[PDB]
């Protein structure tokens, strides 16, 4: 029974090799799989006759693998993210103290089920803080009914756990942005089973996988809510064009092979739309490619007209407007990037105060960094002051510890450095 | 004055006399005078070597650019003295 | 050869590694696609001339995703182009809305995504260029005090590159103390060589130049 | 002279001595000394971690870099 607190330790040890280990099955699988052929799903085979065998366990082991996983997860990022989420809570009942006074509101319900949570008794459990609880109701309740604020407070081994903790926590790991992927993950994996060919769509992992694909997404996704709507003003506007070819132009509308023939001619509007939302927006050599040209019909300079229109307002503008909102938005990163490492070579981070006041003394501003701060160093400081006895501390350690308390966060420098100070 | 007299004496030699700065000894700024062989002024100024020079200072400049200019510099001070060496081979 | 190609070049291969990863995600995709075919629309893939004649029909996977990668990555127009069009069939739909979404996904997004990883590529290297030069006109290169201080005279900045500093000029003088024999420096010749040799590089100037020194 | 002779102390704890800056008490810069756990000089600086403080910054320094600066650090 105790080496699980011992093999578990070893699967979050290995966890990002361990993913990587699954993509190199994900890969590994479904190369084979592309063998594939109808005759039923026939297994071609080709060469050695134990290659289809050798598939059935990597089906079982990359499922396996896929859960496996997960759990290691559930014992590394999951604890730190069930952790800031106590500590966005824990410190804003001690300061905005909303629960006290405010609600969140209807949206944002992830803090609204707070309100559950809140009331268990196990509820500060990793902030490292179990009277924070304790410490509220010395505030607020002050105010008002101080045990009115209490209602809002307050092997066996299975019995032992708790309840509107456990349910809590398991929901805001299903609100992670990634617990929810990889859970997404191995049910494909459980779907491997049922049929090999949904389990193609672990490839998918790749698009988060290696970091340079993760930018390439990130080269779209954030103006992916502006690029979306793009193509909501493509369909639109290939809509309106519908309404004129309908209006107008339906002769033209032959999809006739080649000619004098029962072809439905997409009069009907719904398919009269698809006409032109599927070769249309397919074009390239626009609408009029795709339809039997005009010749001397007293609407086809109308119509001609409605081609090139079409032709400019569709794939030459809006593709473009998605060929380059891509491309700006593939530009824009690579400004933050400018940016970033910009802004602490000159700015300190700490003092404010700018790479330039260092510059009185040899490569000083890196000497700003490494001694005078080197941002991490409060770090280390941090955790000094967390793992001292309050007897311990020096006058600074305790004040600096008090104003952590009582999160103000005035003590950081702000451009006073030391240098400027003194001379 | 005696400067002004002294003219072609120093129209000769500001081509080739050489300034620069170092933080000495001192611990202030001495600067000093160093004698510069006219080959060299010449074969700093024209062939590989210049934009051999441009590309030193794309590559410092946009990249390394910490403590690491000096080293980096004398590396392709080094260097191009290497290079000038060649030329002399030849 | 020529210079510009060698920049022009330069722009797709400084973000080649990126570039071609994009090329994975292209194939990728294509085979889900190929997959999503192999399951489904595959009565669609006849590469019939025209009709009820015994085309493959690429229902051997490997064929089929060679029928993607090439002439779907060539598509212009899409799959759908090279691929009878669906009409009537309770599949065709689906079909449709698989086109689509391959027609964006892949021939507008993907090669959108070369283009303009391209296109920032070549914007990237002008972006640097442009600093490289902007930099020294304005900070110095050896001092640091940059191009606002030596305003105080008259192309004052230029001054300090030209005789303050130059670049050359510590090169020539390293040229110098190389020649010369370890009798013949004076002190400052044999401090800098000294360090030199010591290798720690204080003692080029860093931000106290000569001028700011003194008055 | 006598820090000079003692060298091969401070060798040895620059590597997890802990500078910082702090605005202290007095309204002026204190700077204080704490020691730093051996084990977190090299926890901090290779895994997840290294990588994580990039996250960081990039959170900062493009969003939410006014008085939340010191806040979010
Ligand atoms: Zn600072
Ligand atoms: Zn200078």
């Amino acid at each position: 029974e105790v080496q699980r607190v011992k093999f578990l330790n070893y699967l979050s040890r290995n966890f990002y090799t361990l993913r990587f280990l699954a993509l190199f099955l994900a890969f590994a699988i479904n190369f084979i799989l592309l063998f594939y052929k109808v005759s039923v799903y026939y297994f071609l085979e080709e060469s050695t006759g134990y290659m289809e065998p050798a598939l059935w366990c990597l089906s079982l082991l990359h499922t396996l693998v896929a859960f496996l996983c997960i759990i290691g997860y559930n014992c590394l990022k999951v604890p730190l993210v069930i952790f800031k989420r106590e500590k966005e809570l824990a410190r804003k009942l001690e300061f905005d103290g909303l629960y006290i006074t405010e609600q969140p509101g209807d949206d944002d319900v992830k803090g609204q089920w707070d309100r559950l949570v809140l009331n268990t008794p196990s509820f500060p459990s990793n902030y490292w803080d179990k009277f924070v609880k304790r410490k509220v109701l010395d505030k607020h309740g002050d105010i008002f009914g101080r045990e009115r604020i209490a209602e809002l407070l307050g092997l066996t081994w299975l019995m032992s756990i708790d309840v509107k903790y456990q349910i809590w926590k398991f929901g805001v790991i299903f609100t992670d942005n990634s617990f929810l992927y990889l859970g997404w993950y191995m049910v494909m994996s459980l779907l491997g089973h049922y049929n090999n060919f949904f389990f193609a769509a672990h490839l998918l992992d790749i698009a988060m996988g290696v970091k340079t694909l993760r930018t390439i997404l990130s080269s779209v996704t954030h103006n992916g809510k502006q690029l979306v709507m793009t193509v909501g003003l493509l369909a639109v506007v290939v809509y309106l064009y519908t309404v004129v070819a309908f209006n107008f132009f339906r002769k033209f509308y032959n999809k006739s092979e080649d000619e004098d023939e029962p072809d439905m001619k997409c009069d009907d509007m719904m398919t009269c739309y698809l006409f032109h939302m599927y070769v249309g927006v397919r074009a390239g050599g626009g609408i009029g490619d795709e339809i039997e040209d005009p010749a001397g019909d007293e609407y086809e300079l109308y119509r001609v007209v409605f081609d090139i229109t079409f032709f400019f307002f569709v794939i030459v503008i809006l593709l473009a407007i998605i060929q380059g909102l891509i491309i700006d938005a593939f530009g824009e990163l690579r400004d933050q990037q400018e940016q970033v490492k910009e802004d602490m070579e000159t700015k300190c981070f700490i003092c404010g105060i700018g790479s330039d006041y260092f510059d009185t003394t040899p490569h000083g501003f890196e000497t700003h960094t490494l001694e005078e701060h080197n941002l991490a160093n409060y770090m280390f400081f941090l955790m000094y002051l967390i793992n001292k006895d309050e007897t311990e501390h020096t006058g600074q350690e305790s004040y600096v510890w008090k104003m952590y308390q009582e999160r103000c966060w005035d003590f950081f420098p702000a451009g006073d450095c030391f240098r400027k100070q003194y001379e | 004055n005696f400067l002004e007299l002294a003219e072609s004496i120093l129209e000769y030699f500001r081509p080739y006399l050489g300034r620069i700065e170092i933080m000495g000894a001192s611990r202030r700024i001495e600067r000093i005078y160093f004698e510069i062989s006219e080959t060299n002024r010449a074969q700093w100024e024209m062939p590989q070597v210049k934009e051999s020079k441009r590309q030193f200072i794309f590559d410092v400049v946009n990249e390394g650019g910490e403590a690491e200019k000096m080293e980096l510099f004398v590396s392709f001070c080094e260097d191009t003295i290497f290079e000038m060496q060649i030329a002399a081979q030849i």
